[PDB]
């Protein structure tokens, strides 16, 4: 299936009487349609633009509040934009019919065999050297020799975040950096992904008060391959609350750190890795090399 | 081969009359459906009486035209082609001017319909216009 | 007995052959009917009253608007019905349709209809009237319609689903029957 996503980034809701600190992501929803058909090249139409309806988490609050008399006895507590993307991604996997009610979009399809080149030699018409390029997170089952790319998909996929003092969940941004092996961040390192020039730091999506998110948020790297030999990701979860001198002065609460290399030279290898999250003394964990020296994540 | 929609939703009206849009059968024998249209008025004599196209013509419909009344073609009732014929005549071969004014006009424009000039043929009034132009005249000079 | 003189107005093709087509003969016209003007009849009850209605599919044309206002004369009431899925005829009833029939016939009850009601909601028209750049008539921009034109009510009909029609010609018949401030 073709899933695309939209989060809200700007403001932390769509509420008057408070100034939010301009683009604080908020996530906003999934469009899913099957594509076997779409793949096998049955609907061959460059014009067809596919309307495809988009549901959004439901925020279904609306309606459902005014008519409940003679009986009421409920207290429920907010899953309704706390509501993980993981069961978003179950419910559109059972969803068949969205009810987007006009929140949707428009797209020309069609499959061009062939490598990149093809796909910007025989149909540069739909694909110039401009034209956007998205490649699967993967390998191909043909491997030209000298296949040069760099590509690091690297997901943050879910956390626990305890509540700790804080009653709301810390509503966690994760905002990490690549650093040389001094700290120095180095801009643009983090891509965002297609079409679109990387960044030198990156921040994720603010979780409405989630004691355990779940992002599935993925993000391309690439750096010169021998300067990612000597390289490492640091890492910034911050309570990003209502209030916007409090949403900037408020710290990362947490701290973690990654080194790109095994001492021993091999790259990490990949799958699923975990992360300690810290707090304490952030000079100690500031330090160019002082943190390096220290340890970052829980196998190690 | 087909023949028309025989069951046309058309305006019917008549000098005085209200149409009234009504979904008129066309097999039927014109006669009997200029009959209900003048019932629909309160009147009878419908021998005595056509309807023609409400539009441009005025040609008084016969079973021979009815092909031609589309739905929206108002139809409008008014004396048939032999009394319109007639009324001309008795008005044609007078001598009272201005009535041979409006007569002698109308007979012109309705000269070319063949409804109406078959029975001001068979009437004989264009002789009636010999006298009211060339007695008609000396009668008045 | 008593049968209310109402003609049914709107823009061509939105509905006023569909919807009276649904209320007299309980038919949806799949094909677009091309209104010239039809008087029906029928018989239904409102709020406990049976009561027949002279009923009216009246031109969306301007071409047989003098037929259809061959029908202003001695109407009772004017069940205007304006496409939804058209708020293009929301603008002409806004600006033709209820101005021409209160300059043929003033202070007479108006009934302001918003036909393929089924629509406003439904991902079709949704997505065309917007690569159309319009929207369909939400409810309170039909009571805005209503208010506007002072009709006596906005109800929304869908004649697809049969949807809305008898009561919105209920509230016809009572509109004459119960005059409303
Ligand atoms: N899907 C749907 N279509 C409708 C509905 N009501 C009317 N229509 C459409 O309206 C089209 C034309 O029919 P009408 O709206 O009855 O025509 P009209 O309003 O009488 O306008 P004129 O006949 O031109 O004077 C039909 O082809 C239908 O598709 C509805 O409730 N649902
Ligand atoms: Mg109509």
């Amino acid at each position: 299936s073709l899933v695309c996503q939209i989060v809200r980034v700007g403001h932390m809701e769509l509420k008057e009487g408070k100034k939010h600190t301009c683009g604080l992501r908020r996530p906003f929803g999934v469009a899913v349609m099957d594509i076997t058909d779409i793949i096998h090249g049955k609907v061959d139409d460059e014009e067809k633009q596919h309307f495809i309806p988009f549901q959004q988490i439901a925020m279904e609050t609306y309606i459902r509040q005014r008519q409940l008399i003679m009986s009421p006895l409920i207290t429920s507590h907010v899953i309704g934009e706390n509501e993980p993307l993981t069961s978003v991604l179950n419910k559109v996997i059972a969803a068949k019919e969205v009810n987007h009610k006009g929140q949707g979009l428009w797209v020309s399809l069609k499959l061009l065999p062939g490598d990149l080149t093809q796909v910007q030699k025989n149909f540069s018409h739909l694909v110039d050297r401009s034209t956007a390029i998205a490649r699967k997170m993967g390998f191909p089952e043909i491997i030209l020799p000298g296949d040069v790319r760099n590509d690091i998909y690297v997901t943050l996929i879910h956390g626990e975040f305890d509540k700790g003092k804080k009653k709301t969940p810390k509503n966690v941004e994760v905002t990490m950096s690549v650093h040389d092996e001094e700290g120095k961040l180095l801009e643009k390192a983090i891509h965002p992904g297609a079409g679109y020039e990387g960044i030198s730091e990156y921040k994720s999506v603010v979780y409405y008060q989630v004691k355990q998110p779940c992002w599935y948020e993925t993000v391309k790297v690439s750096i010169a391959i021998e300067e990612v030999t000597r390289c490492h990701i640091r890492f910034t979860f911050r309570h990003r609350s209502s209030q916007e001198t409090r949403d900037k002065s408020e710290r990362a609460f947490g701290v973690a750190f990654v080194k790109l290399m095994n001492p021993d030279g091999t790259t990490l290898q990949d799958g699923r890795h975990d992360l300690v999250v810290y707090k304490g003394d952030n000079k100690k964990m500031e330090d160019a090399k002082f943190y390096l020296t220290l340890p970052g994540t829980k196998m190690e | 081969m087909p023949p028309p929609a025989d069951i046309v939703k058309v305006a019917i009206e008549w000098p005085g009359a209200y149409p009234k849009l009504m979904e008129i059968d066309q097999k039927k024998p014109l006669s009997a459906i200029i009959k209900e249209v003048c019932d629909g008025w309160s009147l009878a004599n419908h021998e005595y009486f056509a309807l023609q196209h409400a539009d441009s013509s005025n040609f008084y419909i016969t079973e021979k035209n009815r092909n031609e009344i589309k739905n929206g073609t108002i139809l409008r009732l008014t004396t048939s082609p032999a009394q319109n014929a007639q009324q001309l005549h008795e008005r044609i071969q007078s001598s009272s001017m201005d009535a041979k004014l409006e007569a002698l006009k109308d007979l012109a424009s309705l000269s070319r319909d063949v409804t109406f000039a078959q029975e001001f043929i068979n009437l004989d009034g264009i002789s009636l216009l010999t006298q009211m132009v060339e007695s008609g005249t000396e009668r008045y000079q | 007995m008593q049968s209310i003189k109402c003609v049914v107005v709107g823009d061509g093709a939105v509905g006023k052959t569909c919807l009276l087509i649904c209320y007299t003969t309980n038919a949806f016209p799949k094909e677009y009917i091309p209104t010239v003007f039809d008087n029906y009849s029928a018989q239904s009850a409102v709020d406990g009253r049976t009561v027949n209605l002279n009923l009216w599919d009246t031109a969306g044309l301007e071409e047989y608007d003098r037929l259809r206002t061959l029908s202003y004369p001695q109407t009772n009431v004017f069940v205007i019905c304006f496409s939804i899925a058209s708020p293009p005829s929301y603008e002409n009833v806004r600006h033709k349709w209820h101005p021409e029939v209160c300059h043929h016939c003033p202070d007479v009850p108006i009934l302001l209809v918003g036909t393929k009601k089924d629509l406003r909601a439904q991902p079709d028209t949704l997505r065309r009237l917007k690569e159309q750049g319009q929207a369909p008539i939400t409810p309170q921009q039909g009571q805005a319609l209503a208010k506007q034109i002072h009709a006596v009510r906005y109800l929304e009909c869908s004649a697809l689903q049969q949807d809305g029609v008898k009561e919105v010609f209920a509230e016809a018949v009572r509109a004459v029957l119960n005059p409303t401030p």
